[PDB]
Formats: structure tokens, C-alpha cells, sequence
């Protein structure tokens, strides 16, 4: 089966295994077929788990790369180690963008999965432009824009102003302008719209309604701290 | 250290 | 959880 | 050289990289001299948070295969065995460390303290996954790691030393688990406890934190 290979997806997600997570997954993907709510949702978070470790650990190596611009030894072992580090991230993003590419997006049948899976791609080539170079990051980050502005466009079109996925890609374009663009009053007045249209269209289902009123927190929390 | 304030898985 | 020595 | 494989080492842990971190310790513990005491804990927390993940990861998934009784069953059975293997290479490349390099280099009774109770914790480590017939022989060759730390501990450290403190708690643990004799394991913890509290009369943080630890799995073991 595949349904088997979703199985060991869970049983290594319980078990706190995300590359054997993410490998399953991978697996179920490349079979072709349109993925089940479930399995997209696992495909995710194995993921995310997979490449935050190495967000993470990038963050505390750079960090300290810069704090020491005194000793020079540590600073060419501290950038060498990033680099390293840079090296897994970039094979983790292209695999999940490969993936998206090859079979998510095309085969995405819903609006629902496609807003989905192009703020997926959106995230991811974010991702990629974190830890952009000097001669590649415009590329990159224009990509990430692309993405997330077209799955923008579809669910300004297809979804309710209330829906999870139409308000987390709102959340996290808004992080876009933030931090990759550097454009805090863009990102302010995206998420403020994407607040603002929430509370109006009010009258948002039982199950929905629960991760709903969450992002819009997230999305208020963001307004308050860049005020300021 | 910074944490990039985007969707969490919940 | 074995409730021996952390670190 | 020793310096730089240990200032990788220390970079690994500020990144949570433990495999990274294990591995430079490890090539460190393999140039044959004496590891300091800030080596032997390096080496101490890498292969802890190494091992920590497998028999976290093992738990889970020997519960499940027992909740269990369909062909979900086959499943976490393989599963919890590609687990089982993973953590016994890691227990063997230790405990080949200990023996081939740390154990007969320990020139300090502390020393050799602190690695007869990783030998121990290792030995008990791979009991908890032992299969019967080999399981005798590996508790028994935990144990002995224990007791001797545990005769040397007694004769050459303070009962509020953190090393012999952590060996109490951690033996306790030992008869309590792995011997299933929670009254030897009880009586192991309340004398270390009491000898403790009575030598109050030092970094105190790490000695009152253990014997806070040795408390609590008093009270537990006594509902």
C-alpha cells in the first residue's frame, strides 16, 4: 500500500522521527495522487519540523560568527559551520519545492489545496532567502513574492475572509514584507486588512471557527509589536 | 534567540 | 520517563 | 588537535546538533589522553541527548505495538526494532570508549567514579531493551559498574559530592527498574539523601539539586 507508508508517517511522527517522517511522506507525494487533507497536513509538518532544526541551529551559528569579530580562527571554523548548516537547509528546501513543483501544485484540484501549497512555496523559497547570498537573494526573494501573491490572489477570490489557510498565508506574506523586504508599513496594512476583513465577515463554520479567531491573534500580536 | 513570528503548526 | 541524572 | 575538534564540539551544542557534538568528542576521546573535566562532560552530554532521542523514540513506539491486538502491530514491531539497533550502536561505540580509553586513563578517584557510572547507565540503557537470554548478562554487567563506583564513591568523596550523589540517584534507579527491587532502591536513595542533609553544617546548586531529585522518586515510590 501507501496507505502504509502514511502509517509509518505517523507512527515516526509520534515517535518524534521527522527526517523518517519526512522521507514517507516524500514517498506518498511521488506516487502521483492528489494528498488527502490528512496527508497534506503531514507532508507539512514533517517538514517544518526538518527545516526548522536547521533555521534554528543557523540563527545561533551566525550569531555567534558575528559576536566574534575579535578571534579569527573561531570566526573562519563558526562560518565554515554555517555554511555546512546552509548546505542541509538549501537540499531540504529544494526537495519540498521540487516536490511542490513536480506534483503539489499542479495536481492541486481546490482552490483550498492550491492557496495552500503556494504559500508553502512561498515559505519555502522565504526560506531559501533568509540565507541568500549576495549575487542570488533578488531572485530568490522575488520568487517567494510570486508565490505568495498569486495564493493571495486565489483566496481573496475563493475563500472567506475567516478561512485558517487564507488567513495564516496572510500571517506569514505580512512576515514576508516584514523581514525579507524590509517594508514594515506593507506588512502592517496587509495583516491589519486581513484582520479587519476577518471581524466584518463574522456570521465562519463550527471547526474553523476555532483556528480562525487563533491567526487573528497572531496577526493582532504582530500589528502591536512592530508598532513602535 | 529570534523566532520568525509566521504560522505555527499548533 | 527514567527519572535518573540530567545534565 | 584536541583544540579544535572540542571548539567544534562546544559550537555543535550552542547549535543542538548532539550527533555533530557527539561525533567531535568522540574523535577527541580517540588521540588517547586523559579528557579534562570540561572534556568528560562534553562527552557526557553529547552521547546523553544522542541516546536520550532513541529511548524516547523507543518508549513511544513500544507502547503503540502494545496497545495493539491487527497488522499495525508488524509495523511498530520493525519500527521499535530499527530504533532498538540505532541505540544499541550508540550504547557500543560508548562503552567502547569507557573501556578501550576513558576507564583506564581515569588517574583521579573522581574520575574513575564518573566513568564506572556511565558504564553502568549504559549497560542499564541497553537492558531496557534487552531480549532475555542476552538481558541476565547486561544487568549484570551494569550492576557491577554501579557497585564499584559505588565502593569508591563511599571511601573517597563527600556524601554531598554531585558525582556520588548522581551515582545514588541513578543506581536507586537501577534496583528500581531494571532489578524490579524498589526496597533495596528506596533504602539505596534515603541513605544518600540523609547522609547528604547531615554534611550541612562547595557549589551547593548542582549537590541540593540531585539530592531534590533523589526526594522526589522517594515520594513517588511511596503511594
Amino acid at each position: 500500500d501507501k496507505n502504509e507508508l502514511v502509517q509509518k508517517a505517523k507512527l515516526a511522527e509520534q515517535a518524534e522521527r521527522y527526517d523518517d517522517m519526512a522521507a514517507c511522506m516524500k514517498s506518498v507525494t511521488e506516487q502521483g495522487a492528489e494528498l488527502s487533507n490528512e496527508e497534506r497536513n503531514l507532508l507539512s509538518v514533517a517538514y517544518k519540523n526538518v527545516v526548522g532544526a536547521r533555521r534554528s541551529s543557523w540563527r545561533v551559528v551566525s550569531s555567534i560568527e558575528q559576536k566574534t569579530e575579535g578571534a579569527e580562527k573561531k570566526q573562519q571554523m563558526a562560518r565554515e559551520y554555517r555554511e555546512k548548516i546552509e548546505t542541509e537547509l538549501r537540499d531540504i528546501c529544494n526537495d519540498v519545492l521540487s516536490l511542490l513543483e513536480k506534483f503539489l501544485i499542479p495536481n492541486a484540484s481546490q482552490a483550498e489545496s492550491k492557496v495552500f501549497y503556494l504559500k508553502m512555496k512561498g515559505d519555502y523559497y522565504r526560506y531559501l532567502a533568509e540565507v541568500a547570498a549576495g549575487d542570488d537573494k533578488k531572485g530568490i526573494v522575488d520568487q517567494s513574492q510570486q508565490a505568495y501573491q498569486e495564493a493571495f490572489e486565489i483566496s481573496k477570490k475563493e475563500m472567506q475572509p475567516t478561512h485558517p489557510i487564507r488567513l495564516g498565508l496572510a500571517l506569514n506574506f505580512s512576515v514576508f514584507y516584514y523581514e525579507i523586504l524590509n517594508s514594515p508599513e506593507k506588512a502592517c496594512s496587509l495583516a491589519k486588512t486581513a484582520f479587519d476583513e476577518a471581524i466584518a465577515e463574522l456570521d465562519l463554520s463550527e471547526e474553523s471557527y476555532k483556528d480562525s479567531t487563533l491567526i487573528m491573534q497572531l496577526l493582532r500580536d504582530n500589528l502591536t509589536l512592530w508598532t513602535s | 534567540l529570534y523566532r520568525s513570528p509566521s504560522m505555527p503548526e499548533n | 520517563r527514567s527519572p535518573s541524572m540530567p545534565e
